[PDB]
Parts: structure tokens; sequence; C-alpha cells
């Protein structure tokens, strides 16, 4: 009877709640479809593509995995700070040791400060754990599933005293070719579901958006699950009269349809919620065979997470909520001037995974088979597109546009999308010369 | 049947769901664990033989309906089973003996139903070379054939089709001068030339089973396979029948009658154990406690039965509650089943809980001693040259067989019709025949 | 080690109550008396299980040296074995590997 | 050996071989003399017997000897032993008694146990007594039946007096030593003893540190809370009114723990035998337990689905519950299609009407358990352990995972792929028509009903609810087997 009501009796409409940058007007505008515009999917084999391999997993290689993951940063860890050799975790000695391993809460709550522990890796010191003893380390950020690298004192090998936590080191960032400095300026939209209010089956906001993508005309509009909120309150209780599959093909129909004018790429990215698809991260692209020849050119489905190339521009993707996750569950020295998030995110470039923290929410199927092949990061991207409910915002880090447009929705009332300006300057200089120029966070 | 004779060679390349690759193995073995029967209780030229083989073959569903070039319904299924039904028995090497010989009994089945026909076009075929000789060179050569032949009976150089192939393959018969040779070519009908691919095909047989244990260890690992490697006949029968559930009316004083003429040596032993003795050790109470609810007793009833025939035995009437009450409240009931409500099935019987001094549990057939059993079944009164078959049987160690034979006997018929694997079910078929 | 080889007691004094004890003559001379006790067991228990012998022909049987053998790592003992064999026997052998 | 300098890991292997082959050689030869082989082990090997003259059993083990070293020309079997009692609890773990003759047929029993520690000091006294209690009657040399028969007894008793209060208080308390101090304690809540000692401090005089034993009880708050949160003092127990002794914890969560590691094995004794022995139990205690556990025993249907969880679905007009276990529902002649009519006598409402609704719970019914099966629950094995944890350690063990807590356990995954894979084919099979009819005898009662109620469209829309899962098992849940990988 009243669905809606408050969303669409929005104000703040089109407000731009965070730039970020140089400054921009309101009138954001690429030129549609016009020139080359270059998505090329990138990571490791082909980020997936199929539906999967399975749904089964074996202990004996989830173990494998987790090992390599320590072993592998471990042994380049080992090559940046030139260390000469690792310490078993079950050693004792009286001089201060460097030791490898994974940190990891010591019972099912909250990590924290006295409860730390590292569990060694395989090769040295076949799986131990030692708990930590941080008392005497002064700097440290330390997350469940962290691979780290600490130095102390161990002489009773039954607990190590922290002196020192090496600073985590991220991957080089993509070497532009110089076919890459040749493209000219492209505006990529960005935008993650829900797309309708929590009391509606409307959409509304969805239609907003679409309109919205017409009248600015941008080059790509990478759209985030849930189309279909496994969550959304009528889904969740089956009092829909349509089957799952179809409203969804509903959806993405309305938005490919929607925003044929326009030019705009249109590069949608699934999600854990969508009630309709594969409840197991790292997902497979999206299925839909209902594209004319026209569409095909102009829309693309890509799994998720995703390393993706707009213009030689390395954009990273995924559509769990990494910072929600990560940052419930850290631990640091400092509280009185920090930013929270610019660690949490930073840590995110020095792990090189989708999702490092391990184990994942209690809400997050993962199967590490898969993970270890696709949920990668392939270079330190040149920008990250974080969705999660925590508000607005777009902070460099690590020469890294990391940005979380938020949600377009939120329970009643109005969200935010965002969007970005691109162009690879000049070549030569003091090398990091941003590609990402300039963003804003836009209510919608 | 048809293009259905083939040399399992070249391991089939498909993929199939856990329930048809365990539903294949079950059936595979179902038919070869029926070729072992009838090779024991007939012979192989008989047409019960054929026909009953023929018959499961059929049943199981090996040998049939056709389909577009690909999908051949039967030839699938047995060329899967087989290679699958290594896995098992490629380990002790008193399973690669019973499995070539169970397996090798087949092959001589599927060609003695082809005529001298059919089976020829199937080796030209087959390996690669093999060629047969027009009428010209046949009855040409014809007298020097039956000179080089055994000890082949008059001049008679049947209708019988004649092959030529390279004397080296057959050697087997040409070292003894049991054929025709010729510019470096032997000259053999259609028997020995089928002891030959018999012959080979053992050989090449055992030759893998080898290689299939060699390279095992890269799947013992697999949970899913366990219950095929380790067991397809340990107390879980080829593939029991009477579980739970089921019907059936039975009145209380006429137990009696019924162990004489229904329960098979197993229980009927154990009743006179009840009934003599007031009592029952744990390993029996066991046994004949769940056949019972299995034939049909009821909670009540089964309470009632043992109660008042525990209180024969002087008892305390509130110690039964205190003691036996409890478990057998279990049994017929709820959960934490598969050996307090699954009546034992034969083989079951037959390789647990062996019985010691006091106990009267296990197969007779197989636990009791040669003699003993001799002057038990003398009791039950069984023919002395019955008798005389049956012990012949449980030295075979084909035990239940016997149990078949008993079967029969006390009923007096010449084919029970069925293969025996558990009591209850030889409880029935007492039943049907009433 | 000392209750199954040796079959007797054998208290222990933890680190906690250690400096408590240097505060006194009497508790002093138990934490040295208990001190030495250690030593002897480790002595005994070197004893019963015949060790050092045991030791001897084992790394005589083998042609090693008696430390190596003493620490741990059968490898070691039968490695040398037949190195001295082949070696006996106009054999090359197995260049160490590392 | 990985690293000797003799290394060449073909020689070894081919050893290997033989030697496992040469095992069974022998295991069948035992059968073969119609002996039951009870266990073995790369060269050893157990082997029940049923003798009480020992004067015949050595007669016996040499006749064994000779035979397996009369086919060999080195290589020899050797008499090792003898047990007067057996448990064989799993691989490499048994309790038993050993025999050590004196002279001319009398013996000499030494009680040898291994792999039968128990590492949490918090078991209450009722506990430990009623555990040794029994592991007596266990190393006791009368008869199984005997035992058994006794052990029942006891417990039934134990329970009884549990009811009565005949049970001492202080027989209750149990105790851990802290390791951290009540507020750096994660699981808190979950925890009792951190529970009663985080009471204590912030509430008195006296405060819990590092290196302290504490004491606590389970006791009925009137709360509902979880049994963890509801741990208080012995003290502060007597001392009030309105509380009570929760009976059924230790009973369930304390005294069965025990006996039972020590009874599974037992033939004829099952989980919730003693459990019922223990109160009025079963169901609830049941559903404790396990759906694995059970995993060293082809089946039937309502058995291979009886631990799944009965699709339900509530009608889109009524809203009263439906619970959907098979394509029929009753017997015989008024036997309907379950997706026919609604459980409520009053509504008139035909499900099969509503075939999005249930195509779509189903769907949800089954994200959530490619969840559970995904969240990667692992669960210790040794009942007094049990350490829950989602952590795989690095630490593997022979079997697995090694339990962290007790560095001697392996823990278990508590929602098997298999328990899944099962609950998947129950939807499956709850909506197969096509094969809920070729199950039914006659071509005719066959007929009856599928000119009566299976039209082309129910069977269509059957074949829906049925295409849900088929996609599910399609690819994933690997209901595929790769044979090419299987033997290439
Ligand atoms: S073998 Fe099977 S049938 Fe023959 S007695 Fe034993 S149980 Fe009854
Ligand atoms: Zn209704
Ligand atoms: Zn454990």
């Amino acid at each position: 009877a009243t669905p809606s009501q408050k969303y669409n009796s929005r104000s703040n409409r089109g407000e731009v709640v965070t730039s970020f940058g140089l400054a921009q007007g309101v009138s954001w505008s690429g030129r549609g479809g016009a020139g080359n515009i270059s998505l090329k999917v990138l990571g490791c084999p082909e980020a997936l593509t199929g539906s999967y391999k399975s749904m089964f997993q074996k202990l004996p290689d989830i173990r494998e995995v987790l090992t390599c993951k320590i072993e592998e940063l471990g042994s380049e860890l080992k090559e940046h700070y030139k260390i000469e050799a690792f310490t078993p975790l079950l050693a004792p000695a009286q001089e201060p040791v460097t030791l490898l391993g994974q940190i990891g809460c010591d019972s099912n709550g909250k990590l924290n400060n006295k409860s730390v522990i590292l569990e060694g890796d395989r090769e040295h010191s076949s799986g131990a754990q030692i708990p930590v003893d941080l008392s005497e380390l002064k700097e440290y950020s330390l997350f469940p599933g962290q691979v780290v690298i600490m130095e102390g004192i161990n002489t009773t090998g039954r607990k190590l005293v922290a002196t020192k936590l090496y600073e985590g080191v991220p991957l080089p960032f993509y070497q532009p070719t110089e076919e890459d400095a040749d493209f000219e300026q492209s505006m990529v939209l960005v935008a993650c579901g829900p797309y309708t209010t929590s009391d509606s089956i409307t959409y509304d906001p969805l239609l907003d958006l679409i309109a919205v993508i017409n009248h600015d005309r941008p080059d790509v509009c990478i759209l985030f699950g849930p189309f279909l909120d496994a969550k959304h309150e009528q889904v969740e209780n089956c009092l829909l009269t349509s089957p799952f599959e179809d409203i969804f093909k509903q959806c993405l129909r309305t938005i490919i349809e929607g925003t044929r004018s326009s030019g705009s790429h249109l590069v949608f990215v699934p999600s854990l919620r969508d009630v309709h698809h594969e409840p197991v991260y790292p997902q497979p692209p999206f299925s839909y065979s209902d594209l004319s020849r026209e569409d095909k050119k102009q829309v693309q489905f890509v799994s998720e997470p995703c390393s993706l190339s707009i213009n030689g521009v390395i954009f990273g993707l995924t559509s769990t909520d990494l910072l929600f996750h990560l940052g419930a569950e850290e631990i640091s020295s400092s509280s009185g001037t920090s930013d929270r998030f610019s660690r949490i995110l930073k840590h995110i470039l020095t792990q090189r995974s989708y999702y490092p923290l391990y184990p994942p929410q209690e809400d997050m199927a993962i199967d590490y088979e898969s993970f270890y092949v696709y949920a990668q990061l392939p270079v330190t991207p040149d920008v990250l597109i974080i969705p999660s409910e925590l508000r607005y915002f777009v902070k460099d880090v690590l020469g890294c546009v990391c940005v979380n447009p938020g949600r377009l929705t939120k329970g009643q009332v109005g969200g935010t999308f965002a969007r970005l300006y691109l162009r690879r300057p000049a070549a030569d200089g003091a090398e990091r010369q941003s590609p990402c120029i300039a963003v804003q966070v836009v209510r919608i | 049947y048809p293009h259905c004779l083939q040399f399992y060679l070249q391991p089939p390349s498909e993929n199939i769901s856990l329930i048809e690759f365990e539903n294949l193995a079950i059936d595979r073995v179902k038919l070869l664990k029926s070729v072992e029967n009838l090779g024991v209780s007939y012979v192989k030229g008989t047409e019960q033989y054929q026909s009953k083989l023929e018959s499961e073959l059929r049943k199981l569903k090996f040998s049939y309906r056709e389909n577009l070039e690909d999908e051949y319904e039967p030839r699938r299924r047995d060329h899967i089973s087989h290679f699958i039904l290594r896995l098992a028995y490629c380990q002790s090497e008193e399973l690669r003996r019973w499995f070539i010989q169970q397996e090798m009994d087949l092959l001589r089945f599927r060609f003695s139903i082809l005529p001298k026909d059919k089976i020829q076009d199937f080796l030209k075929d087959s390996q690669l070379q093999f060629e047969a000789i027009s009428d010209e060179e046949k009855t040409l050569r014809e007298q020097e054939i039956v000179a080089s032949s055994p000890s082949l009976s008059g001049l008679k150089l049947g209708f019988e089709s004649i092959y030529k192939i390279p004397f080296a393959d057959a050697l087997d018969l040409f070292r003894g001068r049991k054929v025709y040779l010729e510019d470096g070519f032997a000259y053999v009908p259609l028997k020995d030339i089928v002891a030959i691919i018999l012959n080979e095909f053992r050989a090449k047989l055992s030759k893998a089973l080898a290689l299939t244990a060699r390279s095992l260890p890269a799947v013992q690992s697999d949970e899913r396979l366990q219950p095929l490697l380790n067991h397809l006949s340990h107390s879980y029968t080829g593939q029991d029948y009477s579980t739970q559930g089921n019907v059936g009316k039975i009145s209380l004083d006429q137990i009696d009658l019924l162990s004489t003429k229904s329960f098979p040596p197993c229980m009927r032993q154990l009743h006179k154990a009840l009934r003599e003795n007031h009592h029952l050790r744990h390993g029996g109470r066991m046994q004949y406690g769940l056949f019972l609810k299995g034939i049909g007793l009821t909670l009540e009833q089964a309470l009632q039965f043992w109660k008042q025939e525990f209180i024969k035995g002087k008892m305390d009437p509130d110690k039964f509650d205190k003691g036996y009450s409890y478990n057998i409240r279990h049994s017929f009931g709820k959960e934490g089943k598969r050996t307090d409500y699954t009546p034992f099935s034969c083989l079951k019987i037959i390789l647990s809980n062996p019985p010691s001094q006091g106990d009267y549990h296990g197969c007779p057939f197989r636990h009791s001693d040669p003699e003993l059993l001799k002057q038990k079944l003398q009791s039950y009164k069984i023919s002395p040259g019955g008798i005389s078959q049956i012990l012949d049987l449980v030295k075979g160690t084909h035990y239940q067989v016997a149990c078949q034979k008993y079967f029969e006997m006390i009923h007096n018929v010449d084919d029970c019709g069925f293969s025996l694997n558990h009591p209850n079910q030889f409880f029935c078929e007492s039943q049907r025949i009433l | 080690l000392v209750q199954q080889i040796l079959k007797t007691e054998r208290v222990v004094i933890p680190m906690e109550n250690i400096q408590n004890m240097y505060s006194e003559s009497s508790q002093l001379l138990y934490l040295l008396e208990h001190t030495w006790k250690d030593a002897k067991f480790i002595l005994q228990i070197m004893c019963e299980l015949n060790v050092l012998p045991l030791a001897l022909q084992i790394t005589n049987i083998a042609g090693n040296i008696m430390s190596r053998t003493l620490m741990g790592g059968r490898s070691e003992r039968n490695e040398f074995l037949l190195l001295h064999a082949f070696y006996e026997n106009n054999y090359i052998v197995p260049d160490k590997q590392i | 050996f990985s690293y000797s300098r003799f290394y060449a890991k073909p020689l070894a292997a081919l050893v290997t071989y033989k030697g496992r082959e040469i095992l069974m050689h022998t295991k069948e030869m035992v059968q073969k003399m119609n002996l039951e082989v009870i266990y073995g082990d790369t060269d050893s090997i157990m082997i029940n017997t049923n003798s009480t003259n020992l004067e015949e059993v050595f007669k016996l083990g040499n006749k064994v000897k000779s035979e397996v070293n009369k086919l060999y020309k080195l290589l020899e079997i050797d008499i090792d032993g003898v047990f007067k009692s057996l448990l064989l609890l799993k691989k490499k773990k048994y309790a038993a008694l050993v025999v050590e003759p004196t002279s001319d047929g009398n013996y000499v029993t030494k009680q040898e146990l291994k792999g039968l520690d128990i590492v949490r000091r918090d078991w209450c006294d009722l506990a430990k007594d009623t555990g040794n209690f029994v592991i007596g009657q266990i190393l006791s040399d009368q008869s199984r039946d005997t035992i058994v028969e006794n052990i029942q007894k006891r417990l039934i008793e134990i329970g009884e007096n549990v009811l009565n209060g005949s049970v001492p208080v202080s027989q209750f308390e149990i105790n851990k030593a802290l390791t951290k101090d009540p507020q750096d304690y994660p699981d808190k809540k979950s925890l009792p003893h951190v529970h009663v000692a985080l009471w204590i401090n912030s509430q008195g005089g006296r405060k819990v540190k590092a290196g302290d034993t504490v004491s606590y009880v389970i006791c009925q708050d009137g709360s509902n809370l979880t049994a963890s949160q509801r741990a208080y003092a012995p003290e502060q127990l007597q001392k009030q009114d309105n509380l009570t002794i929760d009976t059924q914890y230790y009973l369930a969560q304390q005294i069965h723990p025990v006996v039972a590691r020590i009874c599974e094995p037992i033939d004829g004794i099952d989980a919730v035998l003693i459990a019922t022995w223990l109160g009025l139990d079963p169901t609830q205690f049941r559903v404790h337990h396990y759906h694995k556990d059970e995993e060293n025993d082809q089946l039937t249907d309502e058995e291979k689905y009886r631990d799944c969880e009965r699709f339900k679905c509530p009608c889109p007009t009524c809203g009263t519950e439906n619970i959907y276990d098979n394509v029929f529902d009753g017997s015989g002649t008024d036997m309907e299609p379950s997706l026919y009519r609604c459980s409520n006598i009053d509504c008139k409402a035909s499900p099969l009407t509503f075939t999005v609704q249930l195509s779509n719970k189903l769907i949800m019914d089954i994200r959530r358990f490619i969840k559970k099966y995904y969240d990667g629950w692992l669960i210790c094995e040794e009942p007094t352990c049990r350490n829950r944890t989602r952590h795989l350690p690095l630490q593997f063990s022979r079997t697995g995972p090694l339990c962290p807590a007790c560095m001697k356990a392996t823990l278990q995954p508590e929602y098997s792929d298999k328990s899944l894979y099962t609950q998947l084919c129950f939807y499956r099979y709850i909506f197969d028509a096509e094969c809920a009819l070729e199950k039914l005898t006659t071509d005719h009662e066959k007929d009856k009903l599928k000119k009566q109620f299976f039209t082309p469209k129910v069977l269509q829309d059957y074949r829906k609810l049925k295409n849900t899962a088929e996609q599910f098992l399609s690819r994933s849940g690997y209901s595929e087997v790769n044979l090419s990988k299987l033997f290439a």
C-alpha cells in the first residue's frame, strides 16, 4: 500500500556526499560509447568463466592451500627484508628469532591483544601453534589469518615475545604499455545493490540509476549484486509469485534495455546475496542468453571478485563486504589518531588476496580450492572498488584509489553510487601518476 | 547376448553418478555371484543353467534392447560394471582368482549362446587377425584336417566352420600335434578356438588385476569408495532384502511348529536353546531376537516371548525389566541402528561373532563341526544320501547353498526357486509354500 | 623418564618459587639438593638403558662416529654401513646431497 | 627416507608392497583355517580364537607359525602375546589384559592400556567415579554379558539417585585453570568456568588471576540461557534459594561422554542405549549424537534419508505448515500425492497450485544447507575433547586435521559433504513422481492414479521441483565420478 514511500520523497537527490582528485562541476559526462573502449578481463587464468568444477572439498587440500598462502608470501617477504632464515615456532632459543606464520585466534570469539597466536607454516614448523606476547610491541596491526613475519624472543618455545612486526609488502602496480597512454578520457560509473527498498519490490532506485546512467552517458557501468537480495524480506519468506530465476532476468532486462541509447558498456558483478546464483565465493559470472547481437557488444559478465582492465586501467572488483569483515576482527596499538579503514585496506593490498581474512565471516562460504587460483590480486590495483555497508569514501592508499560507493540503497532510504574519471598521463617522471584522476560519491 | 561379447579391454572414459557407480557394482556383482551359484548347483551344459543364467543376465539388465549407435544400454552396463569391479577384486590373490574365475565362466556363457556363425564375425572383427576358409579349401584339405584332429571319432568334418590361424597362436595345440599345419598356418574348429580365447582371456585378465592393484593407492584415499573396496561381502549382503517394517501376523503357540518347518538351521538351534535352557547368551538374544521382529513380531509380543521364557528360567520378574526390557524396547523402536534393528544377514551370521562353548548362535553349516552337524541333520530327518550332498557343499564353503539344499528337502521340491542370503527370507519362502 | 625408567617420584621446582628460596639457608640447600639428584638420575637413567654401551657396539658395527650415533637419526648409521661396504667393493658412491 | 644419502624411492615401495601383500596372504590363511582375524597392521595380526586352554592356543599359535614359515624361507611370524580381555576402540588404540604365564597352566593378568588418556581436568567426580567403575568391570574377567549387565545395572542407578538428590553437591564441582584474565577470554559466554570467575571478580572481594583454579557447577536459572552461561559457584548454590541443580547437564554432557567413549565399541551397546539407561532422554539425546559416527558399518530409501531434514513449506493461503517427506501420503487406497491437499482440513487450496513458492522455498532451504556444509565446522572426535573450531590446522595426522586442544584426536567435519549430498538427494526424491510410481507393483494401481492425478501437467509440475535439485547436483557435489581420472 505504501512501498518506497520514503525513498521517493527524498530531497537529497543528486547530492554529492564526497569528492576526490580535482574538483569537478556537476556536469559529469563521458562520450557515451564513442571512441575506443578496451574492456579486458584480467588476473590468473582468465578469472573463471564456467559455473565451477565442483562443490566438494578435500581437507587434505585446504590444508595444502593455507600453507602455500603463508609460504609464498613468506618466500617473498624473506627476499624483500632479506632475512636469513625463519626459526621453527617450536624451537626454543635465547637469541632473537624471526618466525613465519599466520595469526589466528585461540578461541571462537573476537581476536584480542591477549589471545593472539601464530600458526607457523608446514615447511618449517610443521604447523605448530605458539601464542604471542605483544606487551613489548609498539606499532602493530593484526587480523586473523594475517600472514606475518615476526621477530621476538621465544626461549621456552612456548611463547614468543614479539619485538618487531614486519610491515606488509604489496605487489608492483601494472606496467603501462605505450598503447595504454594513447587512450582518451573515460568515465566509469559504479554501483552495487540492494537495488530496491527493503519494504517494496519496486526497484525504484534501479530505475533512477538507469535514468542517471542515460543522462550522464557513462563509458562503463559496473554493477554489483545483489540484484535479487537473498535477504530482502519478501524473498526470504518466499511470498513472491514469481520464480527467482525470472525475477532476476527481469531486472537484467530493464537495465540492459533501459540503457540501450546510452552506449555504455555494462559489466555485472554477482553477489553471494543474489538468491538465484551459486552461493560460493569465488562466484562464476552470471548466466543469461537473452541478448541481441547488439547488446552482446554492450554487456559483459564477470566473476566475483575480479581484476578488470578499463583502458589499461586495472580495477579491482569484489562484491563481498571484505571491509566490514576484516574490520570487525582487527587489533591495533593505536586508537588516538589512525585511519581504521586506511589500515584494513592497507593489509588488503599487501595480503595479495580478495579475502585474506581466514577463517571467513560466519555467513560466507568459500571454496579454497578455487580461491587459490581465482581470488589473488595480479598487481596492486590502480583502483579498488570495495562496496560495503560502511559509509561512503575514497582514500588513496599505497598508490591505489580505494573506493567504496556505499550501497545504492539502504533499508528504507536513499543510497549512493559513484563515478570516476580516468586517463593515464605522460610516461616519465616520479613513476606513480595515478591514472584515476578524480572521483565522486553521489546520492541518488 | 548380441555384440555383447566383449574383451573388457581399453578403460571407460565416461563418468557417472555415485548412484550409478555404486549401482553398477552391487549389480555387476549380483550377477557374478549368481554365475557362482549356478556353477555350484548345476553343470556348465544344462538348460536350467543356461536359462536362469541368461535370466539374471536379463533381470540385472546386462543383455537386451538397442539404440542409436553410441548409447547401447546393456552394452554400457557390462563394460563399466566389470572395470569398476576390478578395483574391489584386485587385492586378495583369493579374490583375483575368484573374480577371474567367475568373469571367465561368464565369457563362456556368452559364447555358448551364439551360433557357429555370430561368433565368427565377432572374431574377424575383435582383436585383429583371423580368417575363414571356403568350402573349396575346406573339403580339399578336409581329410588332412581330420587326421590332425584329436581322437575325434569318425571321418565327419561336419558343417562346423573351420578357421585358419597363425601357427604361433595355436602353440598350445600344434605342440601336441592336434591340428593341421600348412606353410605356417593352423586349422582348428570352434571348441578349441574358444578354449584358446578363454585361455588368453584369463592370462590377460590376471595381468590387469595386477596393474589394478599397483595403482590402487591413488584412490583408497577417496571416502565414497570405502564401501566398495572394503565392503562388497562384509555384513552387508550382495543386496539384502528383509529389513524392517514389513507385515505379517504370527500367533505365539505356533512358533514351535514353524520351528520344524519354517526357520532355517540357525534359528532352529536357537529356539530349542531358549526353550530348553530358558535363556540365551548375548550373541544369541540378538540373532534370533531381531529375526523375530523381521518375521513380524510385535513390541508387546517380543517382551512377552522372552519375559515368560526367562521366568521359566526362574528369574526375578522385576529383574527382566531392569535388565532386558531396556534392550528389547530399543531393538524395535528408534535410532542407534545398523546392529539393533537390522535382522542379521546370512553373510553376516557367517563371518562375524563366531560362537564359543555356551553359544548356540551363528550358522550351523559353517560353524558346527562335520560329525556333530551330521548328528544334527539326521535329527531333522534328511536322507542320508541327502546329508551326503549338504556336507559336500559345506566342504566347498558354499554354506547357505547347503541351507538351500536343506530348504528343498524339508519342503519337498527340486528347486526352491531363488538364491538364499538371509534367514527371514528363508522364513518367508517357507511361508509362500505354507 | 624417572617414574618409568627409575621407578621413583621426582618432585620439581617451578621458576616461580626459586627466588623465594634464596631467602633462607635451608631452602637454598633444598634447591641445590634437588639440582644434584637430577643430574644423578640423568646418570642412573643413562645406566638402566645400557645406553653408552649399546651405542658403542652400534657404532662399531656401523663404522661411523660415536657422537652422531648418540645424537640420533638412524639414516646416518646405515648410510655409513653401506658406505663402508661399497667402499670395500670398488664401488663409487652417492655424493652427499644439499 | 626422503632425505637420506642412500635414497631410491622405488626400492622402498617395492618392499612396502610385498609387505602389505605378504600380510593379506596371511590374513586369508587364518580365515582359511576358520579363525576370525580381529585386527592387523603392517606386520602384526590379532586373532580371536575362543580357547580357555592356553595349552591349546600356543599349540595353535605355532600351528599358524609353521604353515606361514613353511611357505617362505626367511621371513617368519612369531608368537607374541595373548590378551584375556580386549576392548578394540579404534586404530592402534585398545584396552586389554596381557598374559604372563607362571608355571604349567596358570598365568598372570597385567593391565595394559594405551591411547586412553583424558586431557580436560574438568570432569566432575561422578564422572570419573562412574568412569573408572566401568573401565574396571571391563578389565574384569567375567563375561561380556556379566560386564555389560552390571554396567547397565550401575549406570541405571546413577541416574535415579542423580534425580532424587543422593549425590554429594561437590561431586559436581568442575575445575579449570584460567590462562587468561576473565575479560581476555573470547569464547567468554560459552565457557562455564570463565563465567563463574567473571561473576565472582566483578561482584566481590577475592579476585581470580592467571594460574588459579576455579570451581563451578551447572544449574537451572529459569534464564533458559545456553548451558555455558549457567555456571555458578558451589557456594552461591547452596546459599541461594531459587536455583537448583541441572540433573540434565551432567547426566548427558558429563557422565555419558565418558562411559560412552568406552562402550561405543561394545557390540549391542550404542550411544543412545546408555543415554536411555540414564533417563527418559532418547530423542533429543540421539540429536546430541551424530549422523556420521556410524560410518564404519547398499541401503534402502526410508533409512538412507532418515537423518535428512523433511522439506517444509507453509500454505500461501491458510498459513499452516506443510511437511513433504515423499511423493505420496498415506497407504494403499487413500494414497494421495502429498502435493494434492493442504494438511489444513478447513483449507481448500491445492498446493500444486503454488508451484512457484514451492520451487522458491526449496531454493532457500538449499542455500541454507549448502552454506552449512560450507561453514566448515570441524569437531574433535574424542568425546572428552569435542573442540568445535572453524579453523583447519596445518598440523595434520594420518587421518586428518590434528586437534589443537588435545594434541591427540582428529577433527571430523560437523556437516559432512555426504551429509549434504543426501539432503539434496532427499529433496530430489521427494518430487520424483517418475520413480515413485515405477515403484508400484501392478500396472493397474499405477494407471488408476496415473490417470486419477498425474496429468501431464502435474507431471511437469513435479519435473520442475525435481529440476530444482538436479541442477544443483548437476556439476556440483561431485555426484560426478570422473572415471577418466580414476584410471588414467
Ligand atoms: S546360512 Fe544363512 S540360512 Fe543357512 S542358516 Fe546360516 S543363516 Fe540361516
Ligand atoms: Zn492451506
Ligand atoms: Zn581434540
